[PDB]
């Protein structure tokens, strides 16, 4: 249910051109945000 | 070309409804939250009731503030009557108690969404009407299904045929729990003790020479597989029990999709009958009953009151629901950042339902045959 | 071209509508279009209702789909032949009638 | 043929069908007659006709019912012999086997 | 084309600002969705 991602805190947005919804985790909006090899998080 | 194309289409029928019509609604303020309370009144002799007043008549606390209860017992009730020596000190000391009953409402929707290429150059040019015509019959549908459920969920009244006491107790392995004509009339009793007054009134009979007479009876709603079973029912003399109901036409009304009565039942069929599938027992040897996936499939025989089922409209006017639809034809309706063309289009169904269940004594009782 | 094609429309609820434009309440795509099926069993229904939300959005999409159906025509046909002298000479005069 | 394998079908073809071409006959004031339900007229080769005719129904009685038993309360169907739970017996001569 | 990317089974989301068109992978959208470094696929 969409309540239990925003409830986890995980956001989400729409997926216009083909499909549903992607939801956007912590860690992946920081990768996402990322321009070299030294701007996305640790982990990765 | 190769062959000829014929216009007219093949669209299948619309379910007749069976379940809504039987509902009454109760208004839900806007501006206040999303639940309706109620309170439920229970007699004094009531077993519920239970209550911290209860001092015995001569003498002390007992914990039991509802005298002898409903025991109906004549070896009970004399020593728990209220007897009261001259002195009037202290006595029964009766309390009473009210139910909470909680009402929520939830909410469900749909949508679907058609390209101007899929409109524009397909064989057939009325697949709009096509469409809405399905989505708004689903609706329709889905909507059955969500009273149904619910009604079937919640009934005070479950007989079990044999000696069965749940679902996975059920099974056609051995002696099948079946529906017998001792089993339906016990739940008629059950039922003959209050809530479900009698729906119809008794058949006096007509002139004809066929025809018939049935008492009043209560509707119990019943899928199309276990009608066999009640038509070859024996009674208790040999003869049938399952009354056709061309042998009482002519005297009394009927009601919408009716086969016939048993004791103080008159059947109906709904054609969309929720079933609790392959929840049984483990078909080792089936001796070749319909009820089979997995396991055994265990089927329902419903006997809806006219008090036991309040569905709750949000702003539904007098409605048990409204379909709140929204169409974004393609086009300049549809132009946006996304979509600086407009080829997209929108059709979306949201609606608002809720169920009370209050006084619950409707009756589901279950079979597994055919 | 001695050949008539048709075209049924199936309920949107029936197992037949197996459609790919399927997005579940979670905004995933799924695989069964026809949402909830045609089984009637309320061990499993209860769970693909479609459930929404305050907040609302691309959930609870569904598919539409339809049939063909085709019919044939043939050819049939049968003859019989007499000679002159097998009516004139026969016994019953009405036998051509 | 049986009873619950003849209803067997009226119950499943109840559940999609065309209606039930012909309605419900109720009671006639006569003193021999019977009350049949809405049938769908069903065809049948005269060679089966005994057997519908000494056929019995899950009670031990007699399932075919003669047509004259229903003459006055309804309307004949062409061909008509009798009626059997959810259906008016047809005699077709030409019936293929 | 925008057809390619849907017949390669891939959803695409929309860019208000400045980038038009982004196309989301269910790797990607899966590495998108997490909260810290227990969500991510071995691969990563």
């Amino acid at each position: 249910d969409v309540d239990a991602i925003l409830a986890d805190g995980k956001q989400a947005v729409a997926v216009k051109h083909g499909g549903g919804l992607v939801v956007v985790g912590e860690l992946g909006a920081q990768v996402l945000a990322a321009k070299d090899v030294s701007e996305l998080p640790d982990g990765v | 070309r190769l062959d000829y194309y014929y216009k007219k289409a093949l669209v299948d029928a619309a379910k007749e409804m069976y379940f809504g019509q039987l509902a009454e609604v109760t208004n839900m303020p806007k501006n206040m939250g999303k639940q309706i309370k109620l309170y439920h009144y229970v007699p004094l002799l009531d077993d519920r009731n239970v209550n911290d007043q209860g001092i015995d008549a001569a003498g002390a606390t007992i914990a039991n503030g509802n005298l002898y209860g409903s025991s109906k017992d004549i070896g009970t009730i004399p020593s728990k009557l209220p007897a009261l020596t001259e002195n009037g000190g202290r006595v029964n000391r009766v309390g009473f108690t009210r139910i909470q009953l909680i009402g929520s409402i939830k909410k469900f929707g749909f949508f679907y969404e058609w390209t101007q290429e899929a409109m524009d150059f397909d064989t057939d040019e009325e697949l709009d009407s096509h469409l809405i015509q399905e989505a708004v019959k689903g609706a329709n549908e889905i909507t059955e299904d969500q009273l149904q459920i619910d009604l079937l969920n919640g009934a005070g009244v479950v007989r079990y045929p044999g000696a069965a006491t749940s679902n996975a107790d059920m099974t056609g392995e051995g002696t099948a729990t079946v529906v017998t004509y001792e089993g339906l009339v016990k739940m008629g009793i059950t039922l003959n003790d209050n809530l479900c007054p009698m729906q119809t009134k008794l058949i006096a009979g007509s002139l004809m020479t066929d025809t018939r007479t049935i008492q009043g009876a209560r509707a119990l709603y019943i899928g199309s597989e276990l009608e066999l079973q009640l038509r070859k029912m024996k009674d208790p003399f040999d003869n049938a029990a399952f009354i056709p109901v061309q042998q009482y036409a002519d005297a009394g009304n009927l009601l919408k999709g009716e086969i016939g009565s048993i004791a103080s039942f008159r059947v109906i069929v709904v054609p969309k009958m929720l079933k609790w599938a392959g929840a049984g027992a483990t078909v080792t040897t089936n001796p070749g009953y319909y009820a089979t996936s997995g396991k055994y499939d265990v089927f329902p025989m419903l006997c809806v009151g006219s008090g036991s089922f309040t569905t709750i409209g949000f702003q539904t006017d007098g409605k048990t629901v409204k379909f709140t639809t929204y169409t974004k034809k393609p086009g300049i309706e549809t132009v946006s950042y996304a979509d600086p063309y407009g080829e997209m289009g929108l059709t979306s169904i949201k609606w608002y339902y809720g169920s009370l269940i209050l006084r619950p004594e409707w009756i589901a009782l279950f079979k597994t045959v055919a």
